[PDB]
């Protein structure tokens, strides 16, 4: 019973890679942030998929018994689509905050899907034997309020975003407003010449059109 | 199904017979962006990155700005019997440092089962070992970041027992080096048969530690 | 393949149709070691420990020294329905097994996953899996210092078979353990087809009216 | 100018000791939390009292020359009146929050004042040549979301609060809410026996009518 | 024999204000980062003024007697001028780093110096018998590098700057590098009207042009 | 006015002439609860507490109920030059290794003055000296938790340089102890007469330490 999920970044139900199975169709949860502490779920996860949105998925319990629901100050974040910042720069609420949600699949596979990373501006090939899902750029980590966050594992799905984007998660409030922040920051693995491994890294600053010069490639394989 | 070994030395480990190698290349522990870890479990592939490097990622801020090496990031990876250096090891000198790892296609999953004793625990009946190490638990380093290992995981047993099983570069700078506020944390070997509801506070100097340390063994089923 | 299931009492628990033991343990939920947490998954057989300790680890330094049940340190275990003493003073010793939950590790013929209603329904596995359990969605947890970690929402483990306001016992090196008023238990909230892209309306809900705002869930094995 | 604040922890203004001016009169901020960081105000500086309240005092700006109020995720914290939490135990909001908040009143003084700490239960003596002000209760420090909070210096009059409560203060919110929480922590100085000073320390769990046998007592004292 | 301590927030040095007489002039220094952990030096102390700049004025040492210097990943954070970002907005070195550091001056005081808030678009009134040296906006505290950072005590002066700035501080490393980062957050108090105290907190997202209207006002005082 | 000294021995150390001592103690540096640092100014009087314990503080909730030394909080002090033990040290054991400090009367304020240099710098026109010592700026231990010294504060000049200035009581366990994690941080000595824009990194070894420290004289009006 293996199985794939796949993020579309955009308000459109991605598809199931050929060879797999659609067992149903969400928003894309990346991690969520209660009493001021992260945790998050693999992108190439069921869990990263729920069918259900809300700017405050989850509740908190005590010891006295007694359980509080969108009544502190917690976060919830999720992969988001190419839906431009409003022009006020102001929360986005209620029903304004749909066209910002990234959609997602989850897909049952014959056998195990995993990802490679070419560390380079190439894609990498499929290893000998596995066939192609998807390709796309080395995602692994990300950060936001407080400097909190979470990553991706580099063999998982989960760590290969078919569409990059400098800011590609949306930041919610239990209060019900979303918005992107200046300190929303998304990590990538970086290119590296092989000449280069064991010297001091070149410094690069990137700005737009040159951003993807220095991301390293990705492909999703299953065998 | 694969299998990551991670070698402890600066030479790739070897493919159990029967089993293709996908690749080799270097034990990554975690990156640190934003004094924040993000950690790669070393049973998994992702703990084995076929290029090295001091900064082997960057980041963007959702103005279209990307910074590579710009600024104060660092990673940490599994590292060899190199002899702790009394200041930073730079670019060539870093080699000798940094274990490697290989990534193994297997037939079935491969488990760790700890004993929390000085006794080596058996494999489960049916199931065949493919190596004995120690209890890996956990890690930290700069500030209180670090992360640490999945016990149902080969990455949570190490054949090789370190003090310091991992070594720190500090990214722009092309540097590593051994700092003093590096912590192992390994599950221990417990007295009591199954139930220590009292521990006995005690400190362990170099040669009485591996007699200490809970045992492991990774297996694979058949 | 395996399966790792909890009691959440003294009792060890039963290995789900169709799945071999392997061995039972202590419920393990995480540890905190030098200020920082480190979970155990707990659909994974690294939340089920043979022994029990409320210090099972030890640290090592640089300097080739290392020191067990010496500084401030933490575990975190699964807990049982055993009242807490009137007291409310630390458990020390031999009366702390009371408290502590039971689980098995099982062999299972095909991979197991977690599905999530996000409602008071429980969610029906999918087609082509069967059942072996249902719970609670179970998220994440903080405790001292508001440290803590979570479950993999696809994983059995963020599925507890038994809601508790207070899953979970906090230990220390010094052999003692107890429930303390920051032990916060996240778990996913219920969401209604209307509510997910309005504001979340506030709850606090107390003794009697908590189980039913609580996501539940249903563990499948592939077969 | 010396400056004295004190704090009711009631609705009441408190009245400046024997001996000192009011300046003005205002609400008891504890601390804020912006992004997730702690940033407190000593209960003994006039930083700790500001004439008008709001559970959201700050706002943020950004290196893109754009400031955010109330916009993202915040918190405020002041000191606060024995006003029981409420029944539903659900969050304050609005007018319903004044009854909670402390009040507060920035006095000059004529000369140098501090807080001296028995580390007792009995009240400690004001140093030969000082003269009191008022008696209290040590406190140091506290915690609450994110286990984030700050602390008061130990010679500050802020370390000595005249009324003990488990629940000195309380924790509110960009979105308007205030409302107590379990992990809202208050740290006290506690009661050191001399023989104990180098002893193991012997643990105590303390309820209701007994939390104060091991809380030490202080004293706000000015140089005559 | 009090101290004040001065921020042109520029390249040049800031005059001791009337009243009081030089001591030395310095570098702004906003706080520092070790080994992850932010220590500040409030901006109204001559902790703040630093004679000597340096992206790496600090060193660390272990306990097996060893010390490291600029060899790991600290951080030094300065006031910065209003010198134009880099349009490459790559990193600032070596002797280009001189044009955005700010310059400050400790000046002794005959009588002490504090700062007052207004909480309005208003300048606060010195209290009586306290005489103006200078208006400025209310600077609450700051965070950059993993959300850490600190801030500022609102009786300070510190709390007080001459030139609201949405980026007053630059970020600079061990390195020897220095630049401005995406996350470098400013806190500063709002302004609240006597109807919007207890009301739930109106939301905000202010741009160039509007910003300083919504910041609230203060007066740094001496007791003269 | 009071003038706090910290003896750094295990005597207290005595007033100025003149000044009348309100009383003497222990060197507090900070308490760690809940995982949170919270520090004393070592140029203030709340630096010096009278009654030493590893657990000086207790804990309530809410829901009226309070902890003392029922958790794992700490508490850390200003040290000795007592030698660092091979184990913690427990009860009466202590006592030899914690700072002692004295609160005197004073006749104006005393602050502290730092020259980022080898020389010592001078106290202002019309301020006397009262003693020299290094350029003291933070600290961490457990965690990424500590805290640091004003500047202006006498707090930030410390006579003794020490690599460790500080020792780590961990409360209930009633045992101090030195970790390896414990960094203390100084103000450098800068060649440049006042502008230095990019620090050369550099390792320095038992005996080559204090030349590169700042220097620091605590002064008084008058
Ligand atoms: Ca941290
Ligand atoms: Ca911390
Ligand atoms: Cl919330
Ligand atoms: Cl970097
Ligand atoms: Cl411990
Ligand atoms: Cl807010
Ligand atoms: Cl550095
Ligand atoms: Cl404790
Ligand atoms: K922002
Ligand atoms: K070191
Ligand atoms: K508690
Ligand atoms: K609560
Ligand atoms: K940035
Ligand atoms: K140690």
């Amino acid at each position: 019973g293996f199985l794939v999920t796949r993020h579309s970044q955009t308000t459109d139900d991605p598809q199931c890679p050929p060879g797999t199975k659609i067992l149903y169709h969400g928003y894309s949860l990346l991690y969520v942030q209660g009493n001021e502490r992260a945790h998050g779920q693999d992108l190439g996860t069921a869990g990263s998929c729920l069918r259900k949105f809300s700017t405050m998925p989850f509740l908190f319990c005590n010891i006295n018994n007694v359980c509080n629901f969108a009544s502190r100050n917690d976060y919830s974040y999720w992969l988001s689509t190419p839906e431009p910042m409003p022009m006020s720069m102001a929360p986005i609420t209620g029903e304004n905050i749909r066209p910002f949600i990234s959609r997602c699949a989850v897909c049952e596979a014959p056998a195990m899907v995993m990802a490679v990373h070419s560390q380079t501006i190439q894609i990498p090939q499929c290893p000998t034997g596995w066939s192609s899902l998807w390709i796309g750029y080395s995602f692994v980590m990300h950060t936001s309020a407080g400097a909190e966050g979470s990553g991706q594992a580099l063999a998982s799905p989960g760590s290969c975003l078919e569409e990059f984007r400098s800011a590609p998660f949306i930041e919610c409030h239990g209060r019900g407003t979303c918005n992107y922040y200046a300190n929303a920051y998304s990590f990538w693995l970086a290119t590296i010449e092989r000449s280069e491994m064991f010297k001091k890294p070149t410094p690069s600053t990137l700005k737009a059109g040159e951003l993807r010069t220095h991301v390293s490639r990705c492909q999703v394989c299953m065998r | 199904y694969l299998l990551v070994k991670h070698s402890q030395t600066d030479q790739e480990p070897m493919c159990p017979v029967g089993m293709n190698k996908l690749w080799s290349g270097y034990s990554l522990l975690y990156f640190e962006g934003q004094e924040k870890a993000h950690n790669q479990d070393l049973g998994l592939a992702g703990s084995c990155l076929a290029r090295f490097s001091t900064m082997p990622f960057l980041y963007c801020n959702p103005g279209d700005v990307c910074y590579y090496a710009s600024r104060n990031d660092k990673s940490y990876w599994l590292s060899t019997t190199a002899p702790l250096p009394m200041m930073p090891v730079a670019e060539e000198d870093i080699r000798p440092y940094i274990s490697r790892c290989s990534v193994c296609e297997a037939p079935a999953v491969a488990i760790a089962v700890h004993s929390q004793d000085v006794s080596i625990p058996h494999c489960p009946a049916g199931w065949r070992s493919l190596w004995i190490g120690y209890s890996f638990l956990m890690h930290t380093a700069a500030g209180d970041e670090g992360g640490g290992q999945s016990l149902v995981s080969p990455g949570s047993c190490l054949e090789d027992f370190r003090a310091t099983p991992f070594i720190e570069c500090n990214g722009a700078r092309g540097t590593c080096h051994y700092y003093a506020n590096k912590y192992s944390f390994w599950l221990t070997t417990i007295p009591e048969q199954s139930f220590q509801g009292t521990p006995s506070a005690d400190t362990l100097k170099a040669g009485l530690i591996r007699t200490h340390i809970s045992r492991c063994q990774v297996c694979m089923k058949n």
